[PDB]
């Protein structure tokens, strides 16, 4: 099959900026009839994809002047001269010259804002859950930017990956920040065998990793 | 011009399901049609194209399992799925290809709203709800919604009263079940003084759990 590669995965832009998205194919996308079937789509949340550009550079009807496509062979580019609010979403390139037709992984267009440090919170397991034999320790890291963040869980000083479940929200429409939830779930049994449960995050807004801890013997 | 797909739902691994795509506003028979799926991971994948003249092209991984067909007299496109497997889980879109046999042009110009297909061994299950209270200017509280099925669940704080400062995270699928959490931030001079409850509602089971968040020493 032909592998379509898009770069970047996420693109932070300010309203009014010029955006350019790259799409590379693993082999030539030129059809035997001389044409190149490289298309571009925009998908906004809760909606289905919408055709923007067909056959490398033709604008589909109703599509504003700001969008333009170019490229040839294996390298193609989509360009948005002026990024408006309605352009936020995920852009996909697609090759229809060869079977099977394939899509690129997508490039998310997000709003740039000032760097913001996360507000971290840690929660011990509730008595209700411990009564069931389970023990989840929850860590919320809210309203930070950029989205790049690294969270590690440490129990009595040792890193633990087993039983960790992370979920990230999309960009907040109000303040343009991101929030993340990280849950370390173990058993009541092992939970009572350890003392220090630490949620530590590394983010560019701080040199020292941001730590938040809960000690079962200080409750 | 409109494409409306139907037939989606929950199916057991190895089961069968038939999707329908009803077309309106255009000469159905003069166009090629296609089904495209979008996985939970949001990846887009072409499944099959059937040309106006009847030529059929399938993705290798569904060849022999999926059969596409069209009823030109009734403006309907079908997709008979069989021997379904977890990897088939996705949103299925019906799409028109601006192409008729022989034409030098082809692209997806019209899409349906999509119909959901979930391949899994699982029964409608209520979620366990746990209050998250801390062990400062403001205070952050939460609710953990664990082990439920199927999607979705609804989470509110004080019956919509609390709307701002809320963060509900997308459900993650683990061990065949979904887990979701939600946080709310309030002025330290609001709680414990005033009550704070997360209203969890699982439409599927008509479940409605109200979990009051009470201060507690760990
Ligand atoms: C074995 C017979 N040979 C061929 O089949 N082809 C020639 C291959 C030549 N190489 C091996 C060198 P091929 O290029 C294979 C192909 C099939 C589908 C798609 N895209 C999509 O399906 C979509 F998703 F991108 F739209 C792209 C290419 O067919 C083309 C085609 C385009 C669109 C549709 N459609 O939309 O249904 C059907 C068929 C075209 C010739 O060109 N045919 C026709 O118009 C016939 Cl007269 Cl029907």
């Amino acid at each position: 099959d032909v592998l379509m590669t898009q770069t970047p995965l996420s693109l932070p832009v300010s309203l009014g900026d010029q955006a350019s998205i790259s799409c590379r194919s693993s082999q030539t996308i030129v059809h035997s009839n001389g044409d190149t079937y490289l298309d571009w789509f925009l998908q906004k949340p809760g909606q289905s994809p919408k055709l923007l550009i067909y056959k490398v550079s033709n604008r589909f009807s109703g599509v504003p002047d700001r969008f333009s496509g170019s490229g040839s062979g294996t390298d193609f580019t989509l360009k948005i001269s002026r990024v408006e609010a309605e352009d936020l979403g995920v852009y996909y390139c697609f090759q229809g010259s060869h079977v099977p037709p394939t899509f690129g992984g997508g490039t998310k267009l997000e709003i740039k804002r000032a760097d913001a440090a996360p507000t971290v919170s840690i929660f011990p397991p509730s008595s209700e859950q411990l009564t069931s034999g389970g023990a989840s320790v929850v860590c919320f890291l809210n309203n930070f930017y950029p989205k790049d963040i690294n969270v590690k869980w440490k129990i009595d000083g040792s890193e633990r990956q087993n039983g960790v479940l992370n979920s990230w929200t999309d960009q907040d429409s109000k303040d343009s920040t991101y929030s993340m939830s990280s849950t370390l779930t173990l058993t009541k049994d092992e939970y009572e065998r350890h003392n220090s449960y630490t949620c530590e995050a590394t983010h560019k807004t701080s040199t020292s990793p941001i730590v938040k801890s809960f000690n079962r013997n200080e409750c | 011009v409109k494409l409306v797909e139907s037939g989606g739902g929950l199916v057991k691994p190895g089961g069968s399901l038939k999707l329908s795509c009803a077309a309106s506003g255009f000469t159905f028979s003069n166009y090629a049609m296609s089904w495209v799926r979008q996985t939970p991971e949001k990846r887009l994948e072409w499944v099959v194209s059937i040309s106006s003249g009847g030529s059929i092209y399938y993705l290798d991984s569904v060849k022999g399992r999926f059969t596409v067909s069209r009823d030109n007299a009734r403006n309907i496109l079908y997709l008979q799925m069989t021997s379904l497997r977890s990897e088939d889980t996705a949103m299925y879109f019906c799409a028109r290809v601006s192409h008729y046999d022989g034409s030098r042009d082809w692209y997806f110009d019209v899409w349906g709203a999509g119909t959901s297909v979930t391949v899994s061994s699982a029964k409608t299950t209520p979620p366990s709800v746990y209050p998250l209270a801390p062990g400062n200017s403001m205070v952050t509280l939460g609710c953990l919604v664990k082990g439920y099925f199927p999607e979705p669940v609804t989470v509110t704080w004080n019956s919509g009263s609390l709307s701002s400062g809320v963060h509900t995270f997308p459900a993650v699928l683990q061990s065949d079940l979904y887990t979701l959490s939600s946080s709310v931030t309030v002025p330290s001079s609001t709680w414990p003084s005033e009550t704070v409850t997360c209203n969890v509602a699982h439409p599927a089971s008509s479940t409605k759990v109200d979990k009051k968040i009470v201060p507690r020493d760990c």
